[PDB]
């Protein structure tokens, strides 16, 4: 096997290829070929706005944050189209239930990020990372920080468990495609949590680019750490402690920031 | 830039497709709550973009906006529409 | 401009009603009680009528570029508020027999009052859109209130698709005008190239659905048969009363409405509205479809005044008084229809053949329907005649001979069905808020009689309001 | 932006022909999302920056999720295909199209009558739209909120729950 | 550069294609789809109209236009719930009583 811990992932990828793909009868084909891409490619293009360095930001397009939220919306269409292509009632209601949870916890992420936008006063990601020159936006938005963390681990990240059998129907190269996509998904949430809340490109005594990527891994690892730590809640209970205690939190946090800024 | 990166991404997608075929109910209404509340909070997305120069009048304006929204959420919770759901 | 206390006193109608929605919604979530919600909603609408005096302390002025507050808007806000007051008092006796969730009704009527009192105050094309849709969403949903019947849902769905369709025509027209003009403000508009006129015709389509004009009148029978009679009180009176104010203000302010190209098209619509209303209205044996047929003809008489708004200043008060008379006549008639359904009764059985007798059953209520039904026609001693008389005078003043002749022959045709219902209440027979509902229609009967025989005090109010 | 504007318009024009023509509702939903991403490309071709992103968050990402939910929970696939295509004969399809043709060409003639006066690529950012919305258009936002809240009440009422 | 007529022609065509779709097709679901196809076409005219003159007059009620669309779509889907729950046919001729 490989001599690196992460290189074993590559080994798995090799153990993933050269399996044939069977076409289920009386099932759609366009979603069968595209529903993998919406779980993979959409969060891959959520990395098109990450300033790892001001000389190596992917795209200097005029609005940054919205282009994160856009992709975070298209994240629900993949869960649905897989469920409609499965054409099984055991999977149909599970896809509905999984997509309902994604829609429930997609609400908090946009309203939590507006507080960081308001203290920075802009959307564009270069304007943010020049705002974190001396103080990062993790001291003031503690409530915005924890809710963005909860909203990130709810969308296509299996942290509330309850995942049914809707990805069972794909087992060929598309199973690795969903797996590659969720790995890509977790690194962009960790990267965006660092570069929007913390400071990317800081480097007090070491190259800043290294100093940032170091924090990126810490969150990425930390998400895995908490994934293995917190047990499964009841699927009834996550909606009970969703809109009740999370939607008021971002709005009252946004008013606290509006009083602080003004 | 963005267009070059998008072209690179879609070319990689086409290449992996080439390699792939070469190798060989009820109570959904919580969903509709989202659909209202996204468009409700989209006005807040505009406001925090320029909170500073709208100033206190925009702040008083935005406070009444989200108080209406928060009153609606309490109505939804306390009616019994927003609870455990399929 | 910013917010000054003059602006808040001017905005006081839109404010009291909005505070009422919040308090009503909190009260619904607290207790879910019919008595408390009815009391809270009617108190807010009565508080809005009281605060009309306070905005009368303020002069003719702007709040934002979206709105202009004049004394014209003071009277139209008052018409909408009494219709909202009228519909809640007619809904309590109908909803006492409803099986469950009896409390969402006042919340939707309160939203519709916000929409009505927002189309009274208009100065920009966007306020026109925020008002039309604020009132439609309760009218989207309240004709579908009590969807347990097989026709309420039918009526709601037909009105839903068609009203969204009209709003899409209005919005597409609203932009095609703004392509030429640099601003969408009514005054700033028109500062006769075909795109502006073509955009104007699209807004006529989107406005003439809700005003029930001749090629758009198809919804007015069906939903009026399907909707609850408390909803029909609001759908007949408040919506079109509020909507007619904004369509009149657009032609008064905009210099494009001065041109004869739009004038000829609106006159032909008015001509055909009278004719295509009053001929198909004869054969009906249903009272709700009968009132819905008459609504098309009444909005046509309003248009034959509006076409001569630009010739002589008497058209302002003419439109105002016919709207006041039309409010009182329809509220009394539709209140008696709803007052016959004192329980929910599932589907109410109301028809012209079902209204044989009704004088030896309930004599007072038959008198109210007869007085109002003679007031709809043009019989004197009733306020409808004075309103009819000004629209004839306006058409004579502006030399619209075909249009004034259409009103007379339309009156001649339309006398027939009003008189059958008046005499059909004299053939041989085949709780506390109910007494309150009787008081509302009986109060309106006294008012239409005394303002038909003695019409000067209502004119003094109208010339007080007109700028 | 000119070739970009042209390609997004033709994709929107064509995908709209497909969604009024096709029969499978999920394919119709898919083609209309192509239409909505095409329209956001049109907005970014024109320069409306707070519209192209705004349309994808909400119009291609909130409203159409609700459309997709209802078409999978009715489970209406496999029923009402044969007679539904028997209703749409091409001779029937021609009929009302000539009706829509009359207004479409009048609009084309009415818009061809004016001069060109071609605009440039003016970029309109969200910095001033949030200012303008909470300044002169202050009333619109609050009243706009009531449009949504009213939709909430009626959608809970018509989407009333029961024992089933 | 793109002139007014090219943009507005895109708007006009889309509205006509929308309107046409709703009229021709039987199912209430496709009528709702046609409503959304024609409410965005009107909004498409507004943005190109509002971006002709180069100010914030498009995006200031493009949002109101989609707020109406969101509210209409929510109630329209709710109406079809009750319609299939009462009767399994989904065509609009099912609820077509009181003819003439």
């Amino acid at each position: 096997v490989g001599w690196g811990g992460s290189l074993q992932l590559v080994a798995d990828m090799i153990k993933m290829f050269f399996k044939e793909d069977w076409i289920p009868k009386f099932s759609d084909r366009v979603i069968f070929t595209l529903a993998p891409m919406i779980a993979f490619t959409s969060l891959l293009l959520a990395f098109a706005i990450v300033p790892v360095s001001p000389g190596w930001v992917v795209a200097d397009l005029n609005i940054g944050i919205l282009f994160f939220l856009m992709m975070a919306g298209l994240a629900v269409y993949a869960v649905l189209f897989a469920g409609w292509s499965s054409n099984n009632k055991y999977s149909l209601l599970g896809a509905m239930r999984a997509s309902a949870q994604t829609l429930s916890y997609e609400v908090f992420l946009g309203l939590s990020l507006m507080g960081v936008v308001a203290q920075a006063g802009s959307f564009n990601m270069t304007d943010i990372v020049n705002s974190q020159a001396h103080v990062w936006n993790v001291i003031p938005q503690f409530f915005g920080f924890i809710t963005f963390a909860i909203a990130g681990v709810a969308v296509c990240h299996r942290h509330p468990f309850d995942q049914d059998g809707y990805h069972i129907e794909y087992s060929g190269m598309k199973f690795g495609l969903f797996f590659v996509g969720e790995y890509i998904g977790i690194v962009t949430i960790s990267a965006l949590m660092v570069t929007l809340f913390f400071g990317g490109w800081q480097g007090p005594l070491l190259p800043p680019f290294i100093w940032f990527a170091l924090k990126t891994a810490f969150f990425m690892m930390m998400f895995i750490l908490i994934r293995a730590s917190l047990p499964r809640p009841r699927y009834d209970q996550v909606m009970s402690f969703g809109w009740k205690i999370c939607l008021p939190l971002t709005l009252i946090n946004l008013l606290v920031t509006a009083a602080v800024i003004l | 830039a963005f267009a070059i990166f998008l072209i690179v991404a879609i070319g990689l997608c086409c290449l992996m497709l080439v390699g792939g075929w070469f190798l060989g109910a009820k109570f959904y209404l919580v969903a509709m709550f989202f659909v209202i509340f996204d468009v409700e909070a989209l006005y807040l997305f505009a406001w925090s973009t320029s909170i500073r120069e709208s100033g206190w009048v925009g702040f008083v304006e935005a406070a009444i906006f989200i108080f209406v929204l928060l009153a609606g959420l309490v109505y939804l919770v306390r009616i019994g529409a927003l609870d455990w759901t399929p | 401009m910013t917010i000054t206390p003059q602006n808040l006193i001017a905005l006081l109608p839109l404010l009291i009603v909005g505070l009422t929605v919040v308090v009503v919604m909190l009260s619904i979530a607290w207790r879910r009680n019919h008595f408390l919600n009815a009391t809270l909603s009617v108190i807010g609408l009565n508080a809005a009528l009281v605060s009309l005096w306070f905005v009368g302390q303020a002069g003719a002025m702007d709040v934002t570029p979206l709105m202009r507050v004049d004394g014209f808007a003071m009277l139209y806000t008052g018409l909408v508020l009494l219709a909202s007051l009228a519909t809640c008092t007619f809904a309590y006796p109908w909803l006492e027999g409803y099986n469950d969730n009896k409390d969402e009704f006042y919340l939707l009527v309160l939203i519709a009052a916000l929409g009505g009192i927002l189309l009274a105050n208009a100065n920009h094309l966007a306020s026109l859109f925020l008002g039309i849709e604020l009132i439609s969403l309760p009218l989207f949903g309240l004709v579908g209130y009590a969807f347990r019947q097989k026709r309420s849902l039918e009526a709601s769905i037909k009105y839903t698709i068609l009203s969204a369709a009209a709003s899409s025509f209005l919005l597409f027209g609203m932009a095609l005008v703004y392509a030429q003009s640099g601003d969408l403000s009514f005054v700033a508009l028109g500062k006769n190239e075909p795109l502006l006129l073509a955009g104007f015709g699209l807004m006529i389509v989107g406005l003439g659905f809700k005003l029930s004009l001749v090629p758009f009148h198809l919804w007015t029978p069906d939903v009026y048969q399907g909707a609850p009679a408390p909803v029909s009180t609001f759908l007949a009176t408040a919506s079109k009363i509020a909507i007619f104010g904004v369509v009149m203000r657009l032609f008064l302010y905009a210099p494009v409405g001065d041109s004869e190209a739009i004038r000829v098209v609106l006159a032909i619509i008015a001509f055909a509205s009278i004719i295509f209303g009053n001929l198909m209205a004869l054969s009906q044996t249903n009272i709700k479809r009968l009132l819905g047929y008459s609504s098309i003809s009444h909005l046509g008489y309003l248009l034959v005044a509006l076409i001569a708004l630009q010739t002589g200043e008497m058209s302002m008060e003419a439109v105002g008084v016919y709207l006041a008379g039309y409010l009182f006549s329809s509220l009394g008639a539709f209140g008696v229809v709803s007052l016959m359904s004192s329980p929910y009764r599932g589907p109410d059985a109301d028809s012209l053949f079902s209204y044989r007798g009704l004088f030896w059953h309930r004599p007072i209520l038959a008198a109210v329907m007869t007085v109002m039904m003679l007031s709809l026609a043009g019989i004197p001693m009733t306020l409808g005649f004075i309103g009819k008389f000004y629209v004839l005078a306006v058409g004579v003043q502006a030399h619209l001979w075909w249009l004034v002749g259409a009103v007379v022959v339309g009156s001649a045709i339309g006398l027939y069905y009003y008189l059958r219902v008046a005499v059909s209440l004299y053939l041989h027979a085949p709780n506390w808020q109910y007494s309150a509902g009787g008081i509302v229609v009986l109060i309106s009967a006294l008012l239409v009689l005394v303002l038909g025989v003695w019409p000067q005090p209502l004119i003094s109010i109208v010339r007080l309001a007109m700028p | 932006m000119e070739f970009a504007f042209y390609i997004c318009g033709l994709i929107a024009i064509l995908a709209t022909l497909r969604v009024i023509t096709h029969t499978n509702p999920v394919h119709a939903l898919l083609y209309l999302i192509i239409s909505l991403l095409a329209i956001s490309g049109v907005f970014f071709s024109l320069g409306a920056y707070f519209a192209g992103a705004l349309e994808i968050i909400v119009y291609a990402g909130a409203i159409m999720v609700l459309f997709v939910f209802v078409v999978m929970m009715l489970n209406l696939g496999g029923s009402e295909i044969e007679q539904e295509r028997q209703w749409l004969k091409p001779q029937v399809w021609i009929g009302p199209a000539i009706l829509s043709a009359i207004m479409l060409v009048v609009i084309v003639y009415a818009i061809l009558g004016v001069n060109d006066q071609g605009i440039d690529g003016t970029p309109i950012s969200a910095k001033a739209v949030g200012i303008t919305l909470f300044g002169p258009y202050v009333l619109a936002v609050e009243l706009a909120s009531m449009l949504l809240l009213a939709g909430l009440v009626v959608a809970f009422h018509v989407g009333r729950e029961e024992r089933a | 550069m793109i002139p007014l007529q090219h943009g507005l022609i895109l708007a006009a065509i889309l509205f006509v294609l929308g309107l046409t779709g709703l009229v021709i097709r039987r199912n209430l679901l496709f009528m709702l789809i046609g409503l959304e196809i024609m409410i965005n076409a009107s909004a498409l005219a507004f943005v190109v109209a509002g971006s002709y003159w180069g100010q914030t007059d498009g995006q200031v009620m493009y949002i109101l236009a989609i707020s109406l669309a969101a509210a209409e779509a929510s109630i329209g889907l709710a109406l079809l719930l009750q319609l299939h729950r009462r009767r399994q046919n989904l065509n609009i001729d099912s609820v077509s009583e009181m003819r003439g």
